[PDB]
RNA sequence: UGCCUGGUGUCUUGGGUGU
């Protein structure tokens, strides 16, 4: 049931390296990350 | 909230072309230069030095939107010459006229220092 | 205060969070950008999307 | 804890305070309160006491 | 004990001037929030009419 | 509430001038003479160091929170 | 933590602790009792960590 | 055909006249230079203990904002270029700042001189905040009494100002061209006398001034350019040139090779 | 289980959810939430 | 027509940047002599009705920490109040709805730090906390300023 | 195989914003 919802998250790819986050939406291959540096949500893949 | 995020004005999309080139048949040897993720200082640049090539009869640019990063030029050259071509020739020429710059800043940064 | 304060526009997607408008129609509107605000009403049929392009553009 | 015995240990404890800034406040404000109390009595030998009592605490820095 | 306390408190937390019954009729709007957006804004509205 | 790191308008540093423009201000020199010794010489930089307001010297007469 | 309550008395009573004897060679000693002493107040694990509760 | 001649020259800024170059080059050269050229800049800060007065965000505002030693940054990658999971030491330096007051008297100033620089690529002159002098406390970072403790750790990344204002390494590029107005590029306002009401320009007395029975010359052009080149300190004045030159040719080489190699 | 400060002499301590709301040494009625132990992460902008 | 340029390297060097707080309240009522409400972090199986956001970033007591990033319409205050339990009791494995939730979220358009948060007890001697939530406002297009 | 939630007072009053 989604294991890795509500839980920190670090980027390690992307526009978005080293930035910790939180994961709210897990539909699937497309996660929904709010960064805690910016005030703002974004999408990015599983594999990120 | 609907701000864009700032490195949007230098990076480059995958499926965005760096450069897109289309022909303008109102005039005869014409084209319509797209580049994406550019602005005043690439342009004006090419604009200026393509304007002194005897064989270009007509340059210009225009930034759409100030709140997108790209330009629009427009060119035509007479009837020996291809356009592209001479847009070549203008990239070289203004990178010899840097390199030799350079070299003179250097000449002259060594002799007063 | 009068019909030409409801005039229909075309839509074009822009960033950052204000309405955008030429300068031209700011007089029907007697808006200027100080702070105003304006409504934006979207239909949601073809015959009422037909009757914002042929009457009230 | 309940709270009577959290009384009884904060009540304890300020017999154990030495000084505490806000204390010392608090103490300096009850002080004057009694010294206008005092006053409105006409009580020209309480008011000595308590004048000598806030003038040794004062004197901050 | 009440009747004053309460009379005195429901005066100035609403602005209604008057006993809490009778708030129709009375002067609306005596008691008001103290703006606190600057310090110019507070000082301007404590020195109001 | 502290002195600025960068200069608004071109963004020289001046964040490193405002020990040294009190110092100066205090054996005496003019403001405008201060200035100068510090070379600020554009207006845009000068307004920086000349209308700054030191507010964190009140924020801190408050008692810390934790200990 | 504990040394305020008022059963801390009975509870500190019979227990076995390690001491440092000072005069340093740490042993156990056995707690015949409790009492107060005011007047004595002393730093117990910081400046402001004021007691007078005393260990016999 | 270009030339170039140096009038003072200091480690901070550079004085200097172009000539026999069109003013879109110059023009293209001062743009490249103000927001074109990459330095280093602290890009992220982790918050260990703030019990300042100040906001954790105030501080990372001002920690950005703190001008770092650039100077072999041409090696260094950019973060989203590198392939490396997390960060590693050849896209990112490593700073740590530990601040604290002891004695329950007095204030503690928390200087830009506290960032210890802890790791970074190797043999790399990058990272390092700059500093006017090895006596130079630097910039001021905030203020401390008892018992408040400030500990963070910040990574600095290579950008350039586009981005954001921190990575822009001059401060304020003064540019000037055709200082008597031979080419009437400007038309001067005026309530009496526009000669004595307006005041000579710093260069003036580089050019002769034009005669009073000359004619006016319509096949002439702006040919000599005098501009002054400020840096911040974490590049030098000739470095942000010959950077700003560098740039400039590799955004026009890249150019070229999308034309040669669309067809 | 979770740590409080006191607002006036800034006393570490905690509660068990059925202690009253009190600083132990000093007996104010307010106090503080100690701040949270994950990491904050600011991008400097 | 009254609008303004502004630089965009002045702003993000910090003019005219700002400080944003908000403070929440909320507080136990009594309704009874043993009908009270509690601060704690209501759970999807003995609690009913609850609001859509989550309720992961609160603590045991039901207040969320300082420190804490938070976006819209998560929830910062965890309360429930009492109700009567229905005849679940009949299988249920003590897993029956007896309380309904009354959590504060935060508001849906704001986002921000968790700044401060305030523990007491009101006149009533029952809990009553403050949550204060801090963010940077950023100027930018639409932006009002004046003279 | 352990399996995911949309449901938000009312009435007064005050202070504001654009014409
Ligand atoms: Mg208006
Ligand atoms: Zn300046
Ligand atoms: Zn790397
Ligand atoms: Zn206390």
């Amino acid at each position: 049931r989604d294991p890795t919802l509500n839980k920190t998250v670090k980027i390690r790819q992307g526009g978005y390296k080293g930035k910790i986050g939180i994961v709210k939406e897990a539909n699937g291959d497309r996660f929904r990350v709010e960064l805690h540096n910016p005030n703002k949500t974004i999408p990015i893949p599983c594999s990120f | 909230m609907n701000a864009p995020d700032r490195f949007e004005l230098f990076i480059l999309p995958d499926d965005v072309p760096k450069l897109k080139i289309t022909p303008d048949s109102r005039v005869p040897n014409c084209i319509i230069i797209k580049f994406e993720r550019e602005d005043h200082t690439l342009a004006n640049l090419l604009r200026e030095e393509l304007a002194l090539y005897p064989d270009v009869t007509f340059v210009a640019y225009k930034v759409e939107h100030p709140l997108f990063a790209n330009f629009v030029m427009r060119l035509q050259t007479e009837e020996g010459t291809r356009p592209k071509q001479a847009l070549e020739r203008a990239c070289a020429s203004i990178i010899n006229k840097l390199k030799t710059l350079d070299h003179k800043f250097n000449e002259e940064w060594n002799i007063k220092n | 205060l009068h019909k030409m304060s409801m005039m229909a526009h075309r839509v074009k997607v822009m960033p950052y969070s204000t309405f955008r408008l030429n300068l031209s129609v700011t007089s029907p509107y007697n808006a200027d950008f100080d702070g105003d605000e304006m409504n934006l009403h979207v239909p949601q049929s073809e015959e009422t999307r037909a009757e914002l392009s042929q009457l009230c553009a | 804890l309940s709270n009577d015995e959290v009384n009884s240990i904060v009540k304890m404890k300020q017999s154990l305070s030495s000084n505490t800034g806000f204390n010392t406040v608090l103490k300096k404000a009850q002080l004057q309160e009694e010294l206008e109390e005092a006053r409105d009595a006409h009580d020209h030998e309480r008011v000595a006491r308590i004048e000598a009592e806030l003038k040794s605490i004062g004197a901050e820095s | 004990s009440t009747t004053i306390t309460s009379g005195l408190k429901y005066s100035l937390a609403t602005g209604n001037w008057g006993e809490q019954k009778k708030a129709m009729s009375s002067r609306a709007g005596v008691s008001q929030v103290l703006n606190r957006y600057t310090y110019s804004s507070t000082l301007s509205h404590l020195r109001r009419t | 509430m502290i002195i600025p790191v960068r200069c608004f308008s071109c963004g020289k540093v001046v964040g490193d001038k405002w020990d040294a423009y009190l110092r100066l201000l205090e054996e005496g020199k003019q403001e405008g003479d201060a200035l100068d010794e510090l070379k600020l010489k554009r207006y845009c930089c000068r307004r920086m160091v000349l209308t700054h307001v030191d507010l964190i010297e009140k924020f801190l007469r408050y008692n810390p929170l934790e200990k | 933590k504990y040394w305020y309550y008022p059963e801390f008395d009975d509870v500190v009573k019979g227990m076995y602790l390690r001491l440092n004897t000072g005069s340093s060679p740490y042993k156990v000693v056995e707690v015949l009792g409790s009492q107060r002493i005011k007047g004595s107040a002393y730093g117990l694990n910081s400046k402001e960590n004021n007691c007078d509760m005393y260990l016999k | 055909e270009p030339k170039v001649n140096i009038i003072n020259a200091q480690d901070d800024e550079v004085e200097l006249m172009l000539s026999d170059v069109n003013l879109s080059l110059a023009n293209s050269l001062r743009r490249t230079m103000l927001a074109e050229v990459p330095t280093l800049a602290i890009d992220l800060v982790e918050i260990k203990m703030n019990t300042s007065v100040l906001a954790d965000e105030f501080i990372s505002h001002r920690l950005g904002l703190i001008p770092l030693v650039s100077e072999d940054v041409e090696e260094m990658k950019y973060s989203r270029d590198c392939t490396c999971e997390d960060y590693c030491d050849e896209c990112s330096v490593v700073l740590e700042l530990s601040a604290r007051h002891e004695g329950e008297e007095g204030t503690t100033d928390v200087y830009s001189s506290s960032l210890i620089k802890v790791s970074g690529p190797g043999n790399l002159n990058v990272g390092e905040p700059v500093r006017r002098d090895d006596y130079d406390q630097g910039i001021l970072l905030c203020k401390l009494r008892n018992h408040q403790e400030l500990n963070i750790r910040c990574i600095a990344k290579k950008g350039i100002a586009k981005e954001h204002a921190k990575w822009s390494p001059c401060s304020a590029i003064a540019f000037e061209y055709d200082p008597h107005n031979k080419l009437k590029h400007t038309d001067f306002w005026f309530e009496v006398d526009a000669k004595k009401e307006w005041p000579d320009s710093k260069y003036a007395t580089w050019e002769e001034p034009p005669k009073p029975g000359e004619v006016f010359d319509y096949k002439a052009k702006p040919n000599r350019f005098y501009m002054t080149v400020e840096t911040t300190g974490s590049l030098k004045a000739n470095q942000v040139f010959s950077r700003g030159i560098k740039t400039l040719q590799e955004k026009l080489a890249n150019v070229l090779f999308e034309l040669e190699n669309s067809r | 289980g979770v740590k409080y400060t006191c607002g006036a002499c800034a006393h570490n301590f905690s509660l068990n959810k059925s202690d009253p709301v009190r600083c132990k040494e000093c007996g104010h009625r307010v106090i503080y939430k100690a701040r949270t132990k994950r990491m904050i992460q600011f991008d400097a902008r | 027509e009254d609008s303004m340029i502004m630089n965009q390297s002045s702003i993000d060097r910090g003019l005219f940047r700002s400080l944003f707080f908000r403070s929440y309240m909320d507080q136990e009522k009594r309704f009874g002599i043993s009908i009270v409400e509690e601060f704690e972090k209501p759970t999807r199986a003995t609690t009913l009705r609850l609001k859509h956001g989550t309720y992961e970033k609160l603590d045991e007591d039901g207040l969320i920490a300082p420190g804490v990033r938070v976006s819209g319409d998560d929830i910062i205050i965890g309360k429930t109040t009492p109700i009567p339990p229905d005849t679940e009791e009949l299988g249920q494995r003590t897993k029956y709805h007896t309380k309904r939730d009354a959590s504060t979220p935060l508001r849906s358009t704001e986002n921000g730090i968790v700044d401060q948060v305030l523990l007491t007890t009101n006149q009533e001697g029952l809990k009553f906390v403050k949550v204060r939530m801090r963010t940077t406002k950023v100027p930018q297009i639409g932006d009002k300023f004046a003279s």
